[PDB]
């Protein structure tokens, strides 16, 4: 016995070389701010730990977002706290602005600088070609920040990208499950939202890297291109791979649980079948065709990989073609 | 037995009323005024006095009942602004026989009867709390059917008038909101008022 | 019949909904809440229904009316809850504003404090804004906490059209006819600092 | 048998010429206010036709006073209305200022112009002789004033003198008890108060005057003067004239009630015996003295007198060498 064990091609060693309390969450003393210095205005979104608000500082008053942490085990809330500081400064990341406590109950609360995003799905029914590519290139500058700084986000979706359209600003935004980087370390398996679940994931192989982030990175696009959403649709965790093996064929999948000679579950025997690999042009339709070019399905297939190892990094994906009229652009 | 005030003010329902003196009320200049508001007025007087009555109509007997009720009603009113009325009301007061301020932050302050008008028929009796200086309505509704207008819309305002050393201080505390220990900022409330607004 | 649908049924726990069994079969919900009753893993038996095992079982009994108020507290503040005590609210199960000017408006339970112990279940009037005290003497035994400072104005911020106006009238004091001067109301503090 | 007339020996056909609408006060239309002008501060006091608030008019925010009156026959409010009205403006008379009216219950209220008073108390105790003959000037000077204008107070006493001391300021107050003078009218013998009420009043002879009002003033000044209120001190109306009858002696009485033939109530018949006429240096002690001069006892001895004809009009009152030194001053 013994799963093959796994390590991420790049940065795989930043976290070894930092002073502890760069990763030592559980050791991080939490400093905190007046909590009588922000104001509720109204109700922005919720979640399964979070509840959040639009408010006011009232010191010189602009709006801030209050993400209100529901009880969890004071460890995952150091977790968040940390990653989010560790990042704070970097291209695209959500900047924590303050952290405050209710004296009473003790309920701790993430106060966020403003983000004025734009509806985001009502937004996307009308991104064009340009903008995909645009707004992809800049999720790609936060995912490689925020894993040359040894951190996976661990849940990339499109509710955790805030977009302000009008003013193409971008912030990857949710880190309450990112979690460092470790060489060796076996992960829960148990992450993300259960369509942005990496093939990983669902075969329960633990020794995961920075390379899930770029599964679900795929799965954004896909689901942007093809205008479907989302992408893999699946019933439950295990329907989901089916749905995977569906698109990418039942053959890379047996060649990936052997590469790492991961023992499925003997309940995955009985309904993944055979299925081909079909060709990405086959999802291509008249409503979508005006997204879909080749260096858009080439890219994305070199994201969309049951071997983790095989995927892209997020700087190699910002090499990609695809990109490569953003980059000019970008030039100035 | 009893007379007729006493048992008026001691019915169910009646705790708010205090029993008028018989002075007060023999004294036709008090009472000025009252004739061209009551059915059956002179007949209503005497039954209030425990005077002979004129019985051979059983529901003529009911409809005097009633108008002397009604003149019992409207003489109060006038009667608990004068001093010994507010002497009587006082004693009542510093029991707390006119119930409780419902307001947490009024800390069960005693409250008085108050008419929102002083035309009959048109409220029934609400009560004031000199505290927050609001009106409420009784919690029992034993208390739901007797008229404003026997007490009126001046009732508690003359008694501070006469005796302000009895006005309470303003609460020391208030209601503040929070939400997981967050105050509540006000442009919460235009915002719902609008959602409400648009709906 | 359950547990849950038997103390909600209880005269006094009217303001009480009944809180789903998903809810409370997910560990994930009740965080924190061994740390804050007594006998915790024979109460949460208690209140799924589940086999138990003197006054020792009078003593479990507390511990699981605790732990059901607790869980309440959290319950009611996600959508579900809402939903349910919403549905309380608009037949008018938490009783109605006194105000005269507030017309009747239905209100919700609030509690003062989020500590157990401190204070009963009070009644927030959408209207007014302003807090009340049950009339009625069987809700002066439920705890606030098992509320929460926090409910009716989470309920508001999901749906926010249920917010009332602000009351179209006033309260005027008027003493034969005359209104009463502001300087009125300061003397009379005066008067009655003197004694 | 029957009575013989009597006419006022001054201002008696004041109201014969006189447009009627002058005196005919039924037939006045009164002009409402805005109540809603009027906001109350507190009680002032109190009597059985009315209740007295301080209060102030908050469209120039100034104080006023504002006498409730009680349900009366409108015919006695019109009375007063009129007379406030026909006498406002002349000397040492209450202003009305405006009368309002509660829309819905129809309680009327008479607003007059704010005077500060100072109590019984503090002042009549403790006023100097100077001081009770200035005072005593300043009453005949409205008494003259509402004579000449064909009015009698009827109703003169201290708690309807208004005395500003501070500013050396009196009110002659409260006329819902004065009336118009009209020769040969026989008037109502229930009025005044019973310490003040005119041996006329006592007998039941109605065919009175503003003398009326000289006799009360009688018996304010014994009253200031000795240090003794009330000065005549009776139990009933009946006792009232014996009390007076002890001090004046009860010839000049005999003699009044046959001058005038007037027909004595049964129950006087055994009570009022016979008595001398009392020195008025006998009502002199130590306490008093400093009041009490040979002016002041002449003055009050051509007040004090059963035949209403024979004390000093108000006008002759002013004469009196009492004054001499008041009026000597006034004229700096
Ligand atoms: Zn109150
Ligand atoms: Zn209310």
């Amino acid at each position: 016995s013994g799963p093959v064990p796994s390590r991420a091609r790049v940065y795989t060693d930043v976290n070894t070389h930092r002073p502890r309390e760069y990763w030592d969450y559980e050791s991080h003393v939490v400093e905190w701010g007046n909590q009588d210095d922000y104001q509720l205005v109204r109700k922005l979104g919720r979640g399964k730990y979070s509840e959040v608000f639009e408010a006011i500082n009232i010191t010189n008053n602009e709006k801030v977002v209050v993400k209100i942490l529901k009880p969890v085990k004071k460890k995952k809330i150091k977790r968040e706290i940390k990653i989010l500081e560790n990042l704070r400064g970097g291209p695209n990341i959500i900047t924590l602005a303050d952290i405050v406590k209710d004296p009473v109950s003790r309920t701790p609360a993430l106060v966020f600088e403003h983000v004025n995003n734009t509806d985001e799905k009502q937004l996307y029914q009308t991104l064009t070609d340009y903008d995909i590519r645009f707004y992809m290139y800049e999720i790609l500058k936060a995912l490689d920040y925020c894993h040359s700084m040894g951190i996976m986000h661990r849940d990339v979706k499109p509710h955790n990208v805030m977009i302000d359209h009008e003013h193409r600003k971008l912030r990857l935004i949710d880190w309450g499950l990112a979690e460092f980087y470790h060489p060796g370390q076996e992960y829960n398996v148990r992450v993300a939202s259960r369509y942005f679940k990496g093939p990983e994931l669902l075969v329960d192989y633990q020794m995961y890297d920075y390379s899930l982030d770029m599964w679900s990175l795929g799965c954004m696009l896909a689901s942007m291109i093809f205008r479907k959403e989302p992408f893999f649709h699946g019933h439950d965790n295990y329907d989901q791979l089916v749905r995977i093996a569906k698109v990418l064929g039942t053959e890379d999948l047996y060649d990936y649980i052997d590469k790492y000679n991961i023992e499925l579950d003997p309940r995955f025997n009985d309904i993944l079948g055979r299925h081909s690999r079909k060709r990405w042009e086959r999802f291509v339709h008249s409503e979508n065709q005006h997204l879909v070019s080749p260096e858009a399905l080439d890219f994305l297939d070199k994201l969309l990989r049951y071997d983790h190892q095989s995927r892209l990094t997020a700087r190699e994906a910002m090499e990609h073609p695809y990109f490569y009229t953003v980059v000019k652009d970008q030039a100035r | 037995e009893v007379s007729w005030i006493s048992w008026f003010c001691g019915l169910r329902g009646n705790e708010f009323f205090c029993e008028v003196d018989e002075d007060y009320i023999q004294d036709k200049f008090n009472l000025t005024g009252l004739n061209e508001q009551v059915p059956h007025y002179r007949q209503a007087l005497d039954m209030i006095l425990d005077l002979e009555p004129d019985e051979d109509n059983p529901n003529q007997s009911d409809l005097i009942e009633q108008a002397a009720e009604m003149l019992y009603g409207l003489i109060h009113a006038r009667y608990i602004l004068t001093n010994r009325g507010i002497a009587q009301m006082l004693e009542k007061y510093q029991q707390g026989d006119f119930g409780y301020c419902p307001r947490v932050y009024c800390e069960n302050q005693p409250m008085l009867p108050i008419g929102l008008s002083d035309i009959p028929g048109e409220a029934m009796v609400k009560l004031y709390c000199p505290k927050c200086m609001d009106v409420y309505t009784p919690k029992s509704s034993r208390h739901h059917h007797t008229d404003g207008a026997y007490f009126g819309t001046g009732f508690p305002h003359m008694l501070f008038m006469v005796h302000p050393e009895y006005r309470p201080k303003r609460p020391a505390n208030q209601f503040v909101p929070r939400l997981y220990g967050f105050k509540i900022h006000p442009m919460a409330y235009q915002l719902q008022l609008q959602a409400a607004s648009n709906f």
